[PDB]
């Protein structure tokens, strides 16, 4: 981590 | 009898005092010229840029004779020894390089 | 369509506008506004009439307001 | 007998520097030349701070607490001012040009960009009493080799990113033991770095260059070091990235390019949310709201300031300043709007309440010299150096008529008849006053009678005589209306420059080159008073001068004068650094005002013209509300108002009169005594207390019994109070009761109640009618929906 | 450099590198180019005819043109001497206020001259045609007193 | 400078601030050395006093210029031993609605209503300012005027 | 109205292409004519002005100046105009 | 280092480098200059002079300014010599 | 101002038109309070602008008419202001003029 730090997939193929 | 200038425009202006006319205009395409130097032995200009590549420039010649990057950081200054054999540079990343032309 | 061409025409004159508005009032109350919107040539006659009615609205209300003068006459008299 | 204080600057929303959003997000701070202007976006109000810098402002910043505002000029001199109380706190000189100033998000520290050095200082505590030497420097950082373009604060007040012209972005640690955490120099950019920002988590650092490249930096294993994981580029054909801002919470990047267009981007995906252009001029400054929904942009060349709501694609603010100095000003008869004219030739209409420009007119080709309203206020008239007089309506915003001379005579002054049917304009080249008919647009005739160029014109509001004054050392009174025309010439010692005419129309005042304000009786054509002004005027030696100011004679005359509507005072201005308020019956100076304190302005203190801006007042007028007066000057329209009223000015006060006694009268239900006693004290808080404590039943009884002497004051108090008050129906009921009981008295003395009646007429017209219009149309819109037969 | 000898002159030429009216020359030329561009535009379109007429009127208001003129005259009538004639010290000399052009400059610098209501300190000011007869002396000029002292018309009510 | 307060110094080594509208002493001070003079600044943010001892001039900061001051009368007995809030702070806030039966508008700018009624037109006025190889050209352009004579002769594409 | 007497750089497909897809150059003249006069006027104005004369000064565009926004074009037309 | 220490009345009471891969960039130019300056074998096949060409169904050396194997900058690391100029 | 008008346009316009009827009842309550009188008036105007056709088509419906009717039992009361304003500017016009 940097020293300056603080401190489903819905498919698009659809039937017609 | 020629004056050379370097700018962030990238354009190198070559002006002759005797004739009072500008010899040539050339854009380095290396970006702003943070360092500028002249080599007495061959009268070939030396320039430093953000990449750190040093491009040698001549009035007659359209595109740089040689391109060499001594340091990763920008070269803030270029020095060339009197004989013209040796060339020294300072990169912005604290790293020194001694070169021979 | 014939009638309102006249009402558009009468409305332009301030002396004869009062007749024009009341005939239009009967039409809208005794007809289907949807059917009026459909008839061709309406909207353009409808277009020309709106500005004149608004001008008559700027008037009359001024005449309504100018009448509040005698109210000042009555209250002054009551003193 | 009223105290005028500078309130706001119209004709001016942005000159240069950086604009900053208030932390609440409801206000926008825009530096205006030598002062700072604050715009209340939610309330649509504006004010300009009274404190003034030596030179034009360079950088400003407001702390998150909203309590301290720091402003630094071009020489580095800083002024620290309490935002809430609007009072200057301390003055400090950093002795170096300060490119940018920004408070820490914690607010304890503020960082200053000075050339090649980052200076970090401790913020003075507001709660503590005025501290003698409050500024203490926490540290100073010297790592860069070229000028710092900007700086950014970490959200935790622990690290600072500064971008310089060294093509590098450098991170510091505010805290010493955390130096090892952030001591890195980011390189790789090909041209000046404009902005370096943190992500919300602060893991990612985004750096942008003027060439148009955005680099995403991440701490990652090749053991771990900062590397450029992703590179984005702006493919502007020739526009250069000039100003940039980032909002970590919503990940919005607003970049203003030199071509005058800006891009809204989403990071790190580099999605172009919107592209939109302000013009052909470089966008000087860009700022983001605290929430991130409002974006402010501005540029200096023409003076842009907009507030853009990218969410809804709506414009919260879009306001403009005059490119040139404003030459003339005219109040609407009620005072709701003021119209300003400039050397450009474009007219602007301004709203006093909002302070924002409703419309702009550009029909005039050349500079507009004079502007005036008709008595109705429905029509607006202007004369320009293009050779035309043009007629404008402010209801529909159209030029309904244009007047021009046969040989295109060059016009400088104008006047409009109270009936609004005759127009007279005046020229410096023709020596005759052209007359036009408003209805027809034809030249009625030309009034000859001067050897000299006509300098000014004005018609009597009531009697309708014309007074024309000129360099001919004389003044003529023209009785054009009537079967026979008569002209009454009156000689004067020196050339007259300005003429103001009493609202009664019985007296006329004139300013001469000698610095004399002479009043003449129009009916008697005899002088009644004279005022000396040469000594009171303050004129500063120009840097180009080779002779002293005291020995100078450049401007000890007043080129503009105007009466007060009460008629007992004149406001006078000229090509000088002073406005003098005099009193007519006694011929004494009431107060004097300094126009500007900018040292850039020339007068504040072989083929090339040594020519620089000069401080001068082109025109001055009294507000018809009788509470303010505006002065047209180079920087803009300066408005001085009497609204604060911190002064104690009792009237007929006695020992028995006391605020406690007034409250006791209310508790005893003796309303009439309480109101009279409250007015005798003349306290706004007390009269408001008594005013709203009166029951509706007792108003008519009280109104009938108010003494006559207090009547003009109560009418004035209702008018100004009612315009912004929410109690529409009480303020009207009092107007009804006061009018019904004292209607005859006001008619007998129209002039005494002229200003107060106008204020009432403003309330009943400019708010009250609009409310009922929205009520009545809905009533009629309803009756159609129910009475009408619905569709099939 | 030192004067080159005869042979040096032949070998090398034009090596001598490294009142001014350049600004006025630029104005005179800049007007000439504008007139040329207007001519390039056709004869019928109304825009330029308004414009060239505006240029004729704009110049005439100064005094560079003593009389109303045509465009083909603007190209040759306009000259640097005309603008110099409109210069304030030159006008003072023609009005005979100052004996010599150099003298007039000092009076302007010292502040004894007024053009209409306003004092002008810049000698390079050109007086436009309608202001040229209101150019006069400031009321309290010590020299304006001398004007009236010899003629013995010095009236001190006017403070002059 | 505001003409509302009087500050007086007395030989009993006390400085008193008197509020003229109510005619009572509001603040009291005890100075070690008697203050021979009392003067307000033209702005009023500073007050200058001189004392029987000391060659300098004492300068005071007017806290009232930074925040409101209560005008409650000072305790006389307590001061000697040492040796309605809206009225107290000289302010008043208008009540939200004086009476229920009587109409009152909203507490805000009056331009809001106009914006609501005409919000639609503001949106419209606030909008920002704006080949195929087998080209299918026929008719008089391509020279078959016979087609034109004999009678033989994209909005949805925009759709 | 003039004819070109040199070889047309465009071939028939290009001119037919041009046909498928009062004069711009004429306005380009007007613009440069306008630019000169503003330069002429300013240069001479500062010579002839007592008081300071300042120098006169894809993507969709926001307009700096708006000649009110609430006002509608229909509402700005008189009944007789309609 | 990297923080100026000033002792004055108002104060004085009490590095890492990150950059782009320049060597990868410079190496790229060295491949471009060598490619442009070496000899080019241009394919002068004219597809279809002697065969059917369509859906169904001669190379020339051009002299370069310098051959890639004859370059001076070859074996010189951190140097590109532009032979054409 | 943007937020309100988006909501007014959105309100459901399908039978039984509960949301429209509910909205009318809310503002009818607002008028009784005699507070924010101007604002509640403008919200009502936007309703006819956005749904006036919907209101007109089904005016015979009892839910719409009853809520629609109750608004005049209130709104008819706020006509005293109309008589009041028409009094002030006329006599003020008379008093200042004659």
């Amino acid at each position: 981590v940097a020293p300056t730090a603080l401190k489903d997939d819905d498919d698009d193929v659809l039937l017609d | 009898y020629l004056l050379v200038t370097a700018g962030e425009t990238g354009w190198l202006k070559y002006h002759d005092v005797s004739t009072g006319q500008l010899v040539s205009e050339l854009r380095t395409k290396a970006g702003p010229t943070m360092a500028m130097a002249q080599n007495p032995w061959n009268a070939v200009m030396h320039l430093g840029h953000s990449n750190g590549t040093v491009s040698l420039w001549s009035p007659s010649m359209p595109e740089p004779l040689v391109k060499l990057l001594s340091a990763r950081g920008p070269v803030n200054s270029i020095a060339i020894d009197r004989s013209g054999y040796y060339m020294a540079t300072t990169g912005a990343d604290r790293s020194m390089k001694i070169w021979d032309i | 369509i014939l009638l309102m061409k006249r009402c558009r025409d009468w409305n332009t004159n301030a002396k004869t506008h009062t007749i024009a508005q009341r005939t239009i009032r009967c039409i809208l109350m005794h007809h289907n506004i949807a059917k009026l919107s459909e008839i061709p040539g309406m909207v353009k006659i409808v277009d020309a009439i709106i500005p004149y009615t608004q001008r008559h609205f700027t008037r009359v209300d001024n005449l309504v307001e100018q009448s509040y003068i005698l109210d000042y006459a009555l209250v002054e008299m009551d003193k | 007998k009223s105290d005028f204080k500078f309130s706001n600057l119209l004709g001016t929303v942005y000159r240069q520097g950086n604009i900053t959003f208030s932390d609440d997000g409801k206000q926008l701070l825009s530096p205006v030349g030598n002062r700072v202007s604050v715009f209340d976006l939610i309330n649509n109000k504006s004010f300009t701070f009274e404190y003034e810098h030596r030179k034009n402002i360079a950088a400003i910043d407001l702390n998150k607490q909203g309590t301290l505002l720091i402003s630094i000029d071009e020489d580095g001199r800083a002024i620290l001012v309490n935002f809430k109380a609007r009072n200057v706190l301390h003055h400090f000189n950093f002795k170096e040009k300060c490119s940018a100033v920004k408070f820490s998000p914690d607010g304890r520290l503020f960082a200053l960009a000075s050339g090649r050095f980052l200076q970090i200082w401790k913020t003075p505590d507001v709660n503590k009493d005025r501290q003698f030497a409050p500024f203490v420097r926490h540290r100073v950082h010297a790592g860069h080799f070229q000028d710092i373009t900007s700086l950014t604060w970490s959200q935790d007040s622990r690290f600072i990113l500064t971008t310089s012209k060294d093509l590098s972005a450098k991170i510091w640690s505010v805290d010493s033991e955390e130096k090892n955490l952030a001591a890195t120099t980011f390189n790789g950019h090909r041209d000046y770095v404009m902005g370096a920002f943190f992500s919300h988590d602060q893991e990612k650092i985004y750096t942008v260059s003027k060439d148009g490249a955005v680099f995403v930096w991440e701490f990652t294993k090749r053991k771990y070091s900062w590397r450029i994981t992703k590179k984005h580029f702006f493919y502007a054909n020739q526009a250069k990235v000039k100003c940039v801002t980032f909002h970590p919470a919503t990940r919005l990047l607003a970049v203003g390019f030199t071509s005058g267009e800006f891009r809204l981007y989403d990071l790190p995906d580099f999605t172009l949310i919107q592209q939109l252009s302000m013009g052909q001029n470089p966008v000087n400054t860009v700022s983001v709201n605290q929430t991130g929904e409002w974006l402010a942009f501005g540029s200096s060349k023409l003076g842009q300031l907009l507030v853009y709501e990218w969410q809804s694609e709506s414009y919260i603010l879009k306001q403009q300043g005059h490119f040139d100095s404003t030459n003339s000003l005219a109040y609407s008869p009620d005072g709701s709007r003021v119209v300003t004219a400039s050397e450009d030739g474009k007219i602007k209409v301004w709203d006093i309440t909002s302070g924002f420009c409703l419309a702009t007119f550009e029909e005039h080709t050349s500079s507009v010299t004079a502007v005036q309203f008709a008595k109705r206020g429905q029509v607006m008239f202007s004369s320009s150096l293009d050779g035309t007089v043009r007629a404008w309506d402010l209801i529909r915003y159209r030029n309904f008529r244009t007047f021009t001379g046969t040989e295109r005579i060059q016009f400088n002054c104008l006047a409009v008849d109270p009936s609004g049917e005759v127009v007279c304009a005046g020229s410096l080249d023709n020596f005759d006053i052209h007359v036009w008919s408003v209805q027809t647009g034809q030249l009625l005739d030309a009034l000859s009678g001067h050897e000299g160029p006509v300098s000014c014109l004005s018609f009597s509001q009531e009697n309708s005589v014309l007074a024309s004054a000129s360099w001919d050392k004389t003044i003529r009174i023209w009785s054009i209306f009537g079967r026979s025309q008569q002209v009454e010439p009156i000689e004067v010692y020196s050339d007259v420059l300005a003429l103001s005419m009493r609202p009664d129309g019985k007296e006329v005042a004139v300013s001469t080159l000698k610095g004399q304000i002479s009043i003449f009786n129009i009916e008697d054509a005899k002088q009644v008073g004279n005022i000396d002004c040469r000594k009171d005027i303050i004129s500063g030696r120009f840097n180009q001068d080779r002779f002293t100011a005291k020995n100078s004679e450049r401007s000890k005359f007043f080129t503009t004068i105007h009466y007060s509507f009460d008629g007992m005072a004149i406001v006078a201005g000229g090509n000088n650094n002073s406005i003098c308020l005099y009193d007519v019956p006694n011929e004494v100076l009431l107060k004097r005002f300094i126009v500007s304190r900018n040292m850039a302005l020339n007068g504040t203190l072989l083929s090339t013209r040594k020519m620089r801006p000069e401080v001068r007042v082109t025109s001055v007028q009294f507000s018809p509300t009788a509470n303010a007066f505006a002065a047209a000057s180079t920087e803009g329209l300066l408005i001085y108002s009497t609204n604060d009223t911190i002064l104690f000015d009792p009237f007929d006060l006695d020992v028995d009169v006391t605020p406690h006694s007034t409250v006791e009268a209310l508790r005893e239900k003796q309303f009439l005594n309480a109101l009279v006693m409250a007015f005798r004290l003349n306290e706004e808080y007390l009269i408001n207390k008594v005013y709203e404590a009166i029951p509706i039943k007792e108003i008519p009884l009280v109104a009938s019994n108010i003494p006559a002497i207090y009547l003009p004051r109560i009418l004035k108090f209702i008018g100004d109070f009612a315009i912004e008050s929410q109690h529409i129906e009480f303020n009207l009921i009092w107007i009804k009761a006061l009018l019904s009981a004292s209607g005859g008295y006001i008619n007998e003395h129209k002039y005494l109640f002229s200003t107060a009646m106008r204020s009432i007429q403003r309330f009943i017209v400019r708010v009250a009618k609009e409310v009922v219009n929205t009520t009545t149309d809905n009533k009629y819109t309803y009756r159609f929906l129910v009475s009408t037969d619905g569709s099939m | 450099v030192r004067k080159l000898k005869h042979h040096e002159q032949k070998l090398l030429k034009k090596v001598d590198f490294l009142e001014d009216y350049h600004k006025y020359n630029r104005i005179c030329g800049d007007i000439r180019r504008l007139a040329n561009k207007l001519s390039l535009l056709p004869p019928t379109d109304p825009f330029r005819r308004k414009h060239e007429q505006l240029l004729l009127d704009k110049l005439y208001a100064m005094g560079v043109l003593t009389t109303k003129s045509k465009i083909s005259d603007l190209e040759n009538k306009v000259t640097v001497s005309a603008i110099c004639r409109r210069r304030l010290p030159v006008i003072m000399h023609r009005l005979k206020m100052a004996e010599t052009i150099q003298d007039a400059v000092k009076f302007i610098e010292q502040g004894h001259v007024r053009v209409g209501p306003n004092l002008i300190n810049d000698p390079a000011y050109l007086v436009t045609r309608n202001m040229e007869d209101y150019v006069t002396w400031v009321d309290n000029s010590k020299i304006k007193k001398t004007l009236l002292r010899y003629r013995n018309q010095i009236d001190d009510f006017d403070f002059s | 400078p505001e003409g509302r307060w009087i500050v007086s110094a007395s030989l009993d080594s006390t400085i008193r601030t008197w509020d003229l509208p109510t005619g009572g002493c509001i603040d009291g001070i005890i100075v070690d050395n008697v203050a021979t003079n009392v003067k307000f600044s033209p702005n009023g943010d500073l007050l200058a006093t001189t004392h029987v001892t000391g060659n300098g001039i004492c300068i005071w900061t007017n806290r009232a210029q930074f925040k409101t001051v209560s005008t409650r009368t000072i305790d006389e007995s307590e001061f000697a031993r040492m040796a309605l809030n809206d009225i107290d702070f000289n302010t008043y806030t208008s009540l939200e609605q004086i009476d229920k039966e009587l109409l009152t508008l909203s507490i805000g700018p009056r331009s809001k209503m106009n914006t609501l009624l005409h919000l639609d037109v503001i949106r419209k006025r606030s909008k920002p300012k704006e080949l195929p190889f087998f080209l299918q050209l026929s008719g008089e352009k391509v020279g078959d005027e016979a087609s034109v004579r004999e009678g033989i002769a994209h909005r949805r594409d925009q759709e | 109205f003039e004819l070109s007497d040199v070889k047309s750089s465009k071939s028939l497909a290009e001119i037919y292409e041009d046909d498928y897809t009062l004069s711009e150059e004429l306005q380009k003249a007007h613009s440069e004519i306008s630019e000169l006069y503003a330069n002429l006027v300013y240069k001479l104005d500062v010579l002839s002005s007592v008081h300071f004369v300042p120098k006169p000064a894809e993507t969709p565009t926001i307009s700096m100046e708006d000649a009110p926004l609430y006002m509608s074009n229909a509402s700005s037309l008189a009944p007789q105009e309609i | 280092s990297t923080r100026l220490k000033i002792v004055d009345p108002y104060g004085g009471s009490d590095e890492a480098f990150a950059g782009d891969d320049v060597v990868a960039e410079f190496q790229e130019e060295k491949k471009r200059v060598i490619d442009d300056e070496d000899d080019k074998e241009v394919d002068t096949t004219l597809p279809g002079w002697g065969e059917w060409a369509g859906a169904g169904s001669f190379i020339k050396k051009v002299k370069g300014v310098v051959n890639k194997d004859k370059r001076r900058d070859k074996n010189l690391q951190n140097v590109i010599i532009n032979e054409k100029v | 101002p943007a937020a309100v008008d988006l909501e007014i346009r959105s309100l459901n316009s399908f039978e039984p038109f509960d949301e429209i009827v509910w909205f009318i009842d809310a503002l009818t309550q607002g008028l009784k309070s005699n507070k924010n009188f101007e604002l509640y008036e403008t919200f009502m105007s936007l309703l006819f602008k956005a749904h006036g056709d919907v209101i007109h088509a089904n005016n015979k419906n009892q839910d719409i008419a009853s809520a629609l009717q109750n608004w005049e039992d209130v709104h008819k009361k706020e006509d005293r202001l109309d008589d009041l304003v028409k009094f002030c500017m006329g006599v003020a016009a008379f008093v200042t003029t004659a």
